[PDB]
DNA sequence: ACACACTCTCCAATTCTCTAA
DNA sequence: TTAGAGAATTGGAGAGTGTGTTTTTTTTTTTTTTT
């Protein structure tokens, strides 16, 4: 495909959980204690306070770059934490030219979204005897 | 192997894409005038063929196109043959 | 194992030289 | 005077090898036990 879909999507998508009145899991709040490592991949609803939150900072979703010899774009897409930037224009025009041009980031035609950390604790009131409360972290991007 | 270079020749010249688009051009591209410096006009003729050197052959810097084409003009014969065509059509 | 620094090797691109038409 | 056949010199493509990385105050705000 010639560049990524992520690139041209203006929208945001999330689901909703089940009506408990209607109601299964994610209908039924769970305190910070509960939330084991079963349920790793699936969706939950936990109730607790809020402890910490973050200010707004960008994060990158595609990445643009233009080569200087050549006249050509090129795109990149990031999931993990961390990355490795393109150094070498690797089209096959470019190459077949053999014309060994310089890459160069732009942000003016990248994609960010906005991010936030924020971190829940449970109530203390619901604390057993003897024990210090736990805590999840929480991430937030789109609207 | 390893993959075999590329190189200017004389077939990229004599292609549509070559040399007869400076000849089909060149009359409506350049223009002097009295009404401009010496260093004025001398600066126009060479945006032309500098412009028409990157489209045909981006690989090497403009003064290597030039001394580059000095070989293969001198020595190809076909490209001679063409020539000596142009010549008699003026001749013509 | 994943980016780097450094070493080694082969192959063909290039220019130089000699010969004859 | 052109050109084409053969020899010598050089470049860098690219393949290979080895390597490194995780990890006693001194000053100042606040709670607590001690005279
Ligand atoms: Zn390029």
């Amino acid at each position: 495909e010639l560049f990524p879909p992520n690139l041209t999507r203006r929208y945001f998508l999330y689901f909703k959980p089940l009506s408990q009145n209607c109601a299964a899991i994610s209908s039924k709040p769970l305190s910070v204690r509960q939330i084991k490592g079963d349920f790793l991949g699936q969706l939950i609803t936990v109730r607790g306070i809020i402890t910490r939150v973050s200010d707004v900072k960008p994060a990158v979703e595609v990445i643009a770059y233009t080569c200087d010899q050549c006249g050509y774009e090129v795109f990149q897409e990031v999931n993990s934490r961390t990355f490795t930037p393109l150094s070498e224009c690797t089209s096959e025009e470019c190459s077949q030219n053999q014309t060994k041009g310089q890459l160069f980031m732009s942000t003016r035609a990248s994609k960010f979204s906005a991010f936030q950390e924020c971190k829940i604790q449970e109530l203390s009131q619901q604390v057993p005897v003897g024990h210090i409360p736990r805590s999840l972290n929480i991430h937030v991007n789109g609207t | 192997k390893r993959r075999p270079q590329v190189k200017l020749t004389a077939e990229k010249l004599l292609s549509d894409k070559g040399l007869p688009y400076v000849l089909k051009n060149a009359h409506k591209r350049i223009r002097i005038s009295s009404k401009k410096n010496s260093y004025d006009n001398l600066s126009n003729i060479i945006q032309f063929y500098q412009l028409w050197a990157h489209e045909l052959f981006p690989k090497a810097k403009f003064k290597d196109f030039m001394k580059i084409c000095q070989t293969v003009g001198k020595t190809d014969p076909v490209l001679r043959e063409y020539r000596v065509s142009l010549f008699r059509d003026e001749m013509g």
